[PDB]
C-alpha cells in the first residue's frame, strides 16, 4: 500500500529563464512584455485625432486654400501629419515657434 | 462546437425515479469534472452534485444526499444524474455545467463557462 | 512502480498543481490537492498582476522636436530616452529573471509541504522510501486514503497493526 | 484614420495593450507601456516541466 | 456552508445608467467568485471569474472587484441587452453556492 | 488543550517573537526563544535601515524654469521629472512587495528551524503531533524543559523510559 | 571529534562546495558532492554573468556642452545625469544587499537538501546527532559510505543488524 | 507618569537580611520583565539580578548567587529583591531598571529605559 | 561574562567640543550596546540603544555607531549639560556587563 | 614554474608492465586531483584514468580497467600509473592533466589546464 | 558514456577567415565542456572551459558559446599560428571523453 505526492506536467514546450538557469521548461507561462502593434491610427480613449490630409500644421492653421477649412467647432487628442505633405507654406517665409506651437494645439 | 445538451426530465409522480443526461461534444469531456445545477420556478440557483474527472470523487448537496447519483461515461462523453424517491421540492430545471480551467489544471471548483439549454423535471 | 516527486512531475495530475497518487486493494488513482492548487493560484495570480498593475504611468508625448538650430536640445532629449530605455530595460530583465527563479521555488515549498504534511501524520505507520512516496505498514483502504489526503488519518488507530508489519521487517 | 480606439498610440501602430512594457517604438501618446529594448519577457507561472519518463 | 447574500434584490435603471450590484460571504473565499447573466428561459452566461477576470467575449463595460468576503459587480454603462437577472457564485469550497440574484429592469 | 505554530500564533507569547509552551506536572506557560528572536530582530532592523540608508541622493534642485519663448525646453523638463517619477514609483511599489512577502518567509523559517532543532533532540523520545506540539513520551520535569529549550536534551538520557511507553501505546 | 554543517564548515573540504566526512573501521576522510557542486556552480555562474551580461546600454555620449547664454539649458543636463546617478545607485545597492543574502540561502538550501537525502536513506539505522552527523546503528564498510554518497543504500539490508543494535541502546 | 520608586534601604550589619521594593506605575508592570542594578559609592554599575515578566525565570550575577532572590507581585505592580547574608562588598545604591520593548515585543536583554532615584543600602 | 573595556576612564574638554568615547567587547555583541548618562546623585539616563538608535527626547547631537565588538559613542558638539559620566551596556547575553566608565569634566 | 614532466615511457613487449611518472611542480599538488590522458599516434585523445587529491577515490575508463592502476606520492609530488599486460592497443603518447579549479575548490571534473609533453609508450 | 562528436573532421581556410567548429553531445552537459589546441608533437592547450570561459593568456577572438547539448568554438580572425586540431571535452561526469577532433588547414 502506497501513497505519493506529485505535482502537474503536460505537453508544454515553452521556457523561461531564471536567474540562476536558462530555458527551463515549465507548464505555463505569461508575457509581459508587448511586441505586436496592430498598423492602425485610432482614437485616444475614444477622442479622434485631426487628421491633415496632405497639409502641414502651419498650412492648415493659416488656411492654404488647398487645405479643408475648420466649418465646425471641433476637439482632437493627437495631429496626424504626412511624413511629405503635399501642401505647405505656399508663400515662402519662415513660421516662427513652431514646435512651441505644437504643445498648444496638439491636444484640444 | 462546445456545447452541452441535457435530456431526460418529465413529469414524474412523487418517490419515482429519473436519470437525466448530458451529451458534451466539441471539448475533451473526460478531462473535466461537471456539475449539475437545478433552478426552481422563479427561484435562484442551486448546485446540486459533482463528479471529478475520472469519476473517483462525488459531491452532493445535502438536499439531494442518498437520493441523487450523478456518474459519468467517458466513451459516450456523456454525464447522468440519477434522482431517487423524487419530492415536490425537487421540481426545477437542471443544467449540467462545466468548471472552467485556468493556468491550464481542470480545477473543478471553478466558475462554470459552459452550460446546456437545461431540461425540466415536474414533480407532482 | 509509480513514484513520486522527487524523480520529476506527473503528466497523470490534470485537475491541479499539487496533488497525490495512491495504491491499496481498491484500485489506484491520481488525485488533486484542490486547496493547496487553490492557494498558490491565488499567488501566482497576484504576483503577475502586481507586475503588471503597479505600472502607473504618467501620459506619454511624442513632443520632441526642437528647431533647426536647437540640435544640442534634441540631443539632451535624444539622450535622455536613452537613460530611461537602459534604466527600464535593465530592470525589465532581471525582475523577470529574479522572479522566476522564485516563482519556481515557490511550487518547490508548495511540493514539499505537502510531502511533510503526509509525513507527520503517518510517522511510523509508514516507511518513506525517499522517493516522495510512502510505504504504509497497514491495510490503508479507500476511506484511509482519504482520511491521509484530508489531513485526519488517526496515528494511533492502525499503530498496533504497523508495529506487527514493521517487526517482519526487522 | 481607422475606425479604432486605442489607449497608446504610435506612429506605426497602436498598442492596445496593459501589459507593462513593449518594444515597438521609442516614441508615442498616451496611456502606454514603458519602451524597453528586450526581445522576451515571458514570467513562468506553472511548475517545472520535467515529467518522470 | 457558505452563503452569498446579494444586494440589491432587485434595481430599476434606465440605458445607460451605472448599476452596483454586491455580493457578501460569511467567510473568507479570497477570489473564487463568479458572476452571471441570466435572461428568461436561458441558461447562465459567465461574465466575471476570480471575483475581476472578464470572460472571453463579454463587453468591458462589465467590470468585477473584491477579496474574501465583499465583491461588486459594476456595469458602467447599461444597454437594452444588459436587463436581465445576475447571480455571484463562490468556488471557494464544496458544495457551490449562489447568491439570491438581482433583477436589472427597465423603470 | 494548546497547540502550536501550525494552527496560528500566540497571543500569549509577549516577551519575543519565537518560542515555546510547555505543560508537565509542575505546570505550564509560555518562554519565547530569546536568542531567536535577537537574530531575527537585527536582520529585519537591518534590512529596514538598508532600504532607507542607501538612499544616497544628489542635491534637489527648484530651478526648472524657462524663458517664455521656450515652453519646449520646459515640456522636456516636465517630461524628464515625469519620468523618474514613473521610475520611482515602480521600484518602490514592487521593492515593498517583495520584500514583505521574503520577510514573513524569513519569520516563517525561522519557526521552522526552531521545530527542527526540538524534533532532532527528543528523536523518538516523543512523538510529532503535527501541530507544532511533541508529546514527550516519558517525565519532563522543568529541568529537562529547559534542557530542551537550550539544546542540552540527553536522547539516551531518558531512552529505556520513552521505550517503554511507546510499547503501551503499539 | 568531527561534526557536521550544524556547527559551521569544514577547511578540510577542497575539492567541492558540499560534501561529506565519514568513519568507519577502514578509516575516515572527507570527500564532495561533487554532483551538487556542478549544480550550484552553474546556478552561482548563471547568476553573476546574468547580472552582468544583461547591462546592454546604448551608446555613451559626452556632448552634453551649452552655449553661454543657455546655462539654465545645462543645469537641465546636470540634473538629468543626477537623476541617473541617483537611480542606477540606489537599485545597485540593494541589488547586491538582496542577491547577497539569496546566494546565502541558496547555500544553505543545498547542504540542507544533501542532509535530507542522507537521513530518508538511513530511516531508522542510524539516529540523527543533531549535528548534522549521523550515528550508523550497523557497521558501514566503505562499500556502504559509498552506496549512502550514491543514494543506494539499502533500508532493508542493514535493517535488522540495525534493530538489534537499537534495542541495545533502549 | 512612567517612573518606579525603591525603597527599603538602609544601614545593615553583615549577615543580616534586607528586601528591596520596587514600585512601578504608568505603565504595564506585568509585561516587562525587571532588573536590579547596583553601584558601589564611586564606583561603576554592576548588574546583580532580573526576572521575567510572569516570574517563571530568574537570572542572577555570580556575585549574589545563593543569597539574593529577585520577585514580583502582579495585583501591586512591584518588584522585590531579597538580599540575605549580606556583606560589605554590597553596598551600594540599588536601582530597578526596566528594560526596553521593540518591535513591540517585551524583550527583556535590552537598553534599560526607566530607572528609579534608588536606594541606598550599607553593610558595614 | 562578556566584559567591555571603555576608553578613556575619562577627558577634559570645552563647550562645542567634539568627544568620543570607545567600548570594546570581548565578543560579538551585534548591536546590542547601550549608552548611559548619569549626573551625580542621579539614576543613569538612556541615551543610545541597539548602538546606534537615539532615545526619544535626547539630542541631535549625541550619536552612535559600531558593531560586534567596537562602538563609539559621539558628542559632536558639547554643552553645558553634557559634563557627566558616560557608560556603555551590553544586552547580548546574561549577565549583563556595563563598561568601566568615562567621566566628562571641564578643563 | 608551474609545469608537469612525465616519465617511465618506451618500447615494451605484450603483456609486460610499466610505470609511468608525473613530476609536479610549482603549485600545491597535494590539493588537485589528476588525470592521465593518452593520444595513440594519429588518433584522438583518451582519457584513462583518474584520482582524487588524497588518492582515496579513483575512477578508470572501462579500457584499462584491472590492468592499469593509478596512485600519487604527496611527500614527491610525484603522479603515477602502473600499466599491467599491456597490449598493442595501449600503444599511445600518455599525458598528466590537472583538472582546473574554479570558485576557490579543486573539482577533479573540470577542464585540463596543465599537461606535460608526455611520454611515449610503444607496445609491440 | 556521454559521446561527443565533433563537425566537422577538417576544414581549409585561409588567414582572416571566421571558422566554426561545433562539438554535440548525447545528453545534457550543461556548461562543462572545454575546448583544446594542439600543434603536431604538442600537448593540448586549454583556450574554453565553461564552454565559454576565455582562458588565461588565450587571444579573445577566440570565442565559445553553447549549453546542454550542442556547443560552438569560434575563431573569428584566422591567424598563421592558429593552424592546428580542436579538441571539445566534456567534464559533466566519469569517464571524461573528448571530440572526434578537428583540423584547420591552410587551403
Ligand atoms: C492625463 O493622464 C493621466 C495619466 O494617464 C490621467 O490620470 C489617470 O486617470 C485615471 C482615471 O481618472 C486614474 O485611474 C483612477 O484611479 C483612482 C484611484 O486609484 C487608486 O485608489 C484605488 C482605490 O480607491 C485603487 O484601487 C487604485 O489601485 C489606486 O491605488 C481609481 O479610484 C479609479 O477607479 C476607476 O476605475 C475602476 C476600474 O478600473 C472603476 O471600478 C472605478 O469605479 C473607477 O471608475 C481609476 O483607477 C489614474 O490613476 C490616473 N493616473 C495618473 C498618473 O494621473 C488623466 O486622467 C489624464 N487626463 C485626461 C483628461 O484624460
Ligand atoms: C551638496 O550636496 C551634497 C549632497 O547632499 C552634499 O554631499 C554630502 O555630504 C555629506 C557630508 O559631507 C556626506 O555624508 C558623509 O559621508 C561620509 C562618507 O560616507 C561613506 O563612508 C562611510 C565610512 O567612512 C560610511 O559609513 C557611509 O555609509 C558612506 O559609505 C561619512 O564619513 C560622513 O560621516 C559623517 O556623519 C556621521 C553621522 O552621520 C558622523 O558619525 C561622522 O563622523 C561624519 O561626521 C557623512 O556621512 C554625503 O555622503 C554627501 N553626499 C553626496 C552625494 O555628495 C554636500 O555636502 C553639499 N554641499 C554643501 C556645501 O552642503
Ligand atoms: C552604436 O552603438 C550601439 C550600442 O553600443 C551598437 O549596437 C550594438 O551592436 C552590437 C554588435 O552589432 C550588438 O551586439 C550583437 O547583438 C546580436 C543580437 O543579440 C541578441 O540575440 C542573441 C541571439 O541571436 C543573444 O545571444 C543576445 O544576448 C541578444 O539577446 C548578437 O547576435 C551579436 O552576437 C555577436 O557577438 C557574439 C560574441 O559576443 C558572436 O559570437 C556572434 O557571432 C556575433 O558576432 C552581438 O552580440 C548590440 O546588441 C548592439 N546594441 C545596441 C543597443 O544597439 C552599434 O553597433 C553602434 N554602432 C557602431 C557603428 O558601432
Ligand atoms: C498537448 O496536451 C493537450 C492537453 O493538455 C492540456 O493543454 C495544455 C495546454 C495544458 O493546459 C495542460 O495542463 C492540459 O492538460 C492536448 O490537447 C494536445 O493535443 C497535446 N498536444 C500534442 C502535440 O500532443
Ligand atoms: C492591544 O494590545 C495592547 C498590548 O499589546 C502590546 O502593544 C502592541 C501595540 C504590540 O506592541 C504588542 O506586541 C504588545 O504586547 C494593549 O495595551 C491595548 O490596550 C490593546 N488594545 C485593545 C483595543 O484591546
Ligand atoms: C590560504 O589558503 C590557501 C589555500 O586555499 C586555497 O586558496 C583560497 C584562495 C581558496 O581558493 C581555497 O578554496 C583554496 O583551497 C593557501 O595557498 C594560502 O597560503 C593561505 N594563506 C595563508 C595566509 O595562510
Ligand atoms: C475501511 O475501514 C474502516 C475502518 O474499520 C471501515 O469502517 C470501513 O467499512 C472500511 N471500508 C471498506 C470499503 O472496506
Ligand atoms: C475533512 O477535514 C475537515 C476539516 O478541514 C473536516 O471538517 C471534515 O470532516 C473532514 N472530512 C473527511 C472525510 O475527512
Ligand atoms: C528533575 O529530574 C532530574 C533528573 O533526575 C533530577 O536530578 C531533578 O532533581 C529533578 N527536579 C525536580 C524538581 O524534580
Ligand atoms: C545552555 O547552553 C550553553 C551553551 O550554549 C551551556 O554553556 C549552558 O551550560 C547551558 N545551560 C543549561 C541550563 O542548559
Ligand atoms: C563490504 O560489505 C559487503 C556486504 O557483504 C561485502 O560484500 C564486501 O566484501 C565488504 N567489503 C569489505 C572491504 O569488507
Ligand atoms: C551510482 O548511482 C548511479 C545512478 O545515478 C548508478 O547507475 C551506479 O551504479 C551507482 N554506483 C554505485 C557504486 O553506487
Amino acid at each position: 500500500d502506497q501513497i505519493c505526492i506529485g505535482y502537474h506536467s503536460n505537453n508544454s514546450t515553452q521556457t523561461v529563464n531564471t536567474l540562476l538557469e536558462s530555458n527551463v521548461p515549465v507548464t505555463s507561462s505569461h508575457s509581459i512584455l508587448e511586441k505586436e502593434h496592430n498598423g492602425l491610427l485610432c482614437k485616444l480613449k475614444g477622442k479622434a485625432p485631426l487628421d491633415l490630409i496632405d497639409c502641414s500644421l502651419p498650412a492648415w492653421l493659416m488656411g492654404n486654400p488647398k487645405c479643408d477649412e475648420l466649418l465646425t467647432a471641433s476637439e482632437w487628442a493627437y495631429i496626424k501629419e504626412d511624413p511629405e505633405p503635399e501642401n505647405g507654406i505656399c508663400f515662402p517665409g519662415d513660421f516662427d515657434s513652431l514646435e512651441d506651437l505644437i504643445l498648444l494645439v496638439s491636444n484640444t | 462546437q462546445v456545447q452541452l445538451v441535457e435530456s431526460g426530465g418529465g413529469v414524474v409522480q412523487p418517490g419515482r425515479s429519473l436519470r437525466l443526461s448530458c451529451a458534451a461534444s466539441g471539448f475533451p469531456f473526460s478531462s473535466y469534472g461537471m456539475h449539475w445545477v437545478r433552478q426552481a420556478p422563479g427561484k435562484g440557483l442551486e448546485w446540486v452534485a459533482g463528479v471529478s474527472y475520472d469519476g473517483s470523487y462525488k459531491y452532493y448537496a445535502d438536499s439531494v444526499k442518498g437520493r441523487f447519483t450523478i456518474s459519468r461515461d467517458s466513451s459516450k462523453s456523456t454525464l447522468y444524474l440519477q434522482m431517487n424517491s423524487l419530492r415536490p421540492e425537487d421540481t426545477a430545471v437542471y443544467y449540467c455545467a462545466r468548471p472552467s480551467a485556468i493556468f491550464g489544471i481542470y480545477i473543478i471548483l471553478n466558475g462554470l463557462d459552459v452550460w446546456g439549454q437545461g431540461t425540466t423535471v415536474t414533480v407532482s | 512502480a509509480i513514484a513520486g516527486f522527487i524523480e520529476g512531475g506527473w503528466q497523470g495530475l490534470i485537475d491541479g498543481w499539487y496533488g497525490y497518487h495512491h495504491q491499496n486493494s481498491e484500485g489506484s488513482g491520481y488525485a488533486a490537492d484542490k486547496e493547496a492548487t487553490q492557494k498558490a493560484v491565488d499567488a501566482i495570480t497576484t504576483k503577475v498582476n502586481n507586475i503588471i498593475d503597479k505600472m502607473n504611468t504618467q501620459f506619454e508625448s511624442t513632443a520632441k522636436e526642437f528647431n533647426k538650430i536647437e540640435m544640442r536640445i534634441k540631443h539632451l532629449s535624444d539622450r535622455v530616452d536613452d537613460g530611461f530605455l537602459d534604466v527600464w530595460s535593465y530592470n525589465a530583465e532581471l525582475l523577470v529573471l529574479l522572479e522566476n527563479e522564485r516563482t519556481l521555488d515557490f511550487h518547490d515549498a508548495n511540493v514539499n509541504n505537502l510531502y511533510q504534511k503526509v509525513k507527520v501524520q503517518l510517522k511510523d505507520n509508514a516507511i518513506d522510501m525517499g522517493n516522495g512516496c510512502f510505504k504504509i505498514l497497514h491495510k490503508c483502504n479507500n476511506t484511509c486514503m482519504d482520511d491521509i489526503k484530508n489531513g485526519t488519518y488517526n496515528y494511533y488507530e492502525y499503530r498496533k497493526e504497523s508495529h506487527l508489519e514493521k517487526q517482519k521487517i526487522d | 484614420i481607422s475606425d479604432c480606439d486605442t489607449i497608446c498610440q504610435t506612429k506605426i501602430g497602436a498598442i492596445n495593450s496593459t501589459l507593462p512594457f513593449q518594444n515597438i517604438h521609442q516614441n508615442a501618446i498616451g496611456d502606454c507601456p514603458k519602451y524597453v529594448k528586450a526581445q522576451e519577457l515571458v514570467l513562468a507561472t506553472g511548475l517545472r516541466n520535467n515529467p518522470i519518463k | 456552508e457558505i452563503v452569498l447574500t446579494q444586494s440589491p434584490s432587485s434595481v430599476s435603471a434606465s440605458v445607460g445608467d451605472r448599476v452596483t450590484i454586491t455580493c457578501r460571504a460569511t467567510q473568507g473565499i479570497s477570489s473564487w467568485l463568479a458572476w452571471y447573466q441570466q435572461k428568461p428561459g436561458k441558461p447562465p452566461k459567465l461574465l466575471i471569474f476570480g471575483a475581476s477576470s472578464l470572460q472571453s467575449g463579454v463587453p468591458s463595460r462589465f467590470s468585477g472587484s473584491g477579496s474574501g468576503t465583499d465583491f461588486t459587480l459594476t456595469i458602467s454603462s447599461l444597454q437594452p441587452e444588459d436587463f436581465a437577472t445576475y447571480f455571484c457564485q463562490q468556488a471557494h469550497s464544496f458544495p457551490l453556492t449562489f447568491g439570491g440574484g438581482t433583477k436589472v429592469e427597465i423603470k
